[PDB]
């Protein structure tokens, strides 16, 4: 994972 | 059965010590990391396609030449083991922690990391790159709002709601761009970096896995969202890419929505909570 997109 | 995949590898390669190497596993393959090699065994045969999938990605990246490393097949594909492997290089080298990327003795040299290797994926020659890699696909958001809609939505506030239809809406709302190489998913813990004679070089990017042709504000949205708007505002000023601020807003604002989406889809319960944490009250 993760906010980047994970 | 490790047992075996580790004695696949002693068999074909011998001086590979498994004695405190890495071990990634899931429903899809097992990955033996070892000190400058990685092992890749899928567990279906159907999984086993993954193995030219990696190849011609990695090798149609290679060609752009980025002027950083990409790790690169050290064997050809081999049907050994249950459903074959695959030996990829390991790059050395470490993220950039956002702390140390900032400084400002570093701040222009880590802009200008990025900035050639985003500028060399912005030239790569796309219709070469289109006969190997997906390509950005203009229904992609609205599918993406759908299954966001049909899964999240019921777990947000009114309030989770109303911002999540914005920020999906700016994504939709974006027109179709397919111009160059796109790495998918360019945060720092993809990009590694080294001390070469006391500046941060960048060395190489790994996890190639949502590479595209596609719009290159998607990669420069996920350096913003590692490193903040000091760094990409000096990135973007170098490649002269001013025209891709509301682009590269619309692309961070579905980021905390797609970890939702994949905490869901692949089960991962902290990554679903992280990802909805904006989106309602508890």
């Amino acid at each position: 994972k993760a906010x980047r997109a994970a | 059965t490790l047992s075996h995949l580790v004695d696949v590898v002693r068999r074909a390669h011998p001086d590979v010590d498994l004695e405190g190497a890495g071990v990634h596993s899931g429903q899809f393959h097992d990955v033996l990391i070892a000190r400058d090699r990685v092992f890749r065994f899928p567990k279906t045969a159907g999984a086993a396609a993954e193995l030219p999938g990696r190849v011609a990605v990695l090798t149609a990246v290679d060609a752009v030449e980025l002027g950083v490393g990409v790790p690169v097949p050290l064997s050809e594909v081999r049907d050994g083991g249950p459903h074959g492997f695959l030996v990829l290089s390991r790059l050395h080298g470490t993220p950039l922690e956002r702390g140390d990327a900032t400084s400002p003795e570093v701040i222009d040299v880590v802009a200008a990391e990025f900035a050639r290797v985003l500028r060399a994926m912005a030239g790569a020659d796309v219709e070469k790159l289109r006969l190997v890699l997906p390509v950005a696909d203009a229904g992609r958001w609205r599918g993406f709002a759908g299954r966001v809609r049909a899964t999240l939505f019921p777990l947000m506030s009114e309030d989770g709601r109303a911002r999540a239809e914005r920020e999906l809406a700016a994504a939709v709302a974006m027109d179709h761009v397919a111009t160059g190489l796109v790495h998918g998913d360019l945060g720092g813990e993809n990009v590694l970096w080294q001390q070469v004679e006391e500046l941060p070089r960048l060395t190489g990017i790994v996890d190639w896995d949502e590479a595209k042709v596609g719009d290159p504000a998607e990669d420069l949205a996920a350096v913003g969202a590692s490193y903040g708007p000091e760094l990409v505002e000096r990135v973007v000023a170098l490649l002269g890419a001013g025209d891709l601020w509301p682009r590269i807003r619309a692309y961070q604002g579905t980021f905390a929505l797609q970890q939702a989406l994949a905490g869901a889809e692949d089960g991962d319960d902290e990554e679903l909570e992280d990802g909805l944490t904006a989106y309602r009250k508890l």
